[PDB]
């Protein structure tokens, strides 16, 4: 994206929904690229 | 003049020695003694 190397991963996490419990899962997108020093934000 | 042709062999081995050391500053080791500190100091980016 506008020539500079991105990363999109999506992550889940396990969360407890109650009715007794059971287990959901919550996903959340991630986004982090590069600086000009070879480091990632 | 064997006494001073003994001296000016003395100080010609001065001349050569400390003349090496003067051109041939920081040699293969000291040069990466500068860099590992140089990288070292270079993570606070990435620590952060």
């Amino acid at each position: 994206y506008k020539s500079r190397l991105y990363l999109l991963w999506l992550e889940q996490k396990e969360i407890t929904k109650q009715t007794q419990t059971e287990t959901d899962y919550r996903y959340e997108l991630k986004l982090a690229h590069i600086r000009y020093d070879g480091t990632w934000n | 003049k064997t006494v001073l042709e003994k001296s000016k062999a003395g100080a010609q081995s001065r001349f050569d020695s400390y003349g090496k050391l003067y051109d041939e500053n920081i040699n293969a080791g000291e040069n990466q003694a500068m860099t590992l500190r140089a990288s070292a100091a270079g993570l606070t980016t990435a620590v952060q």
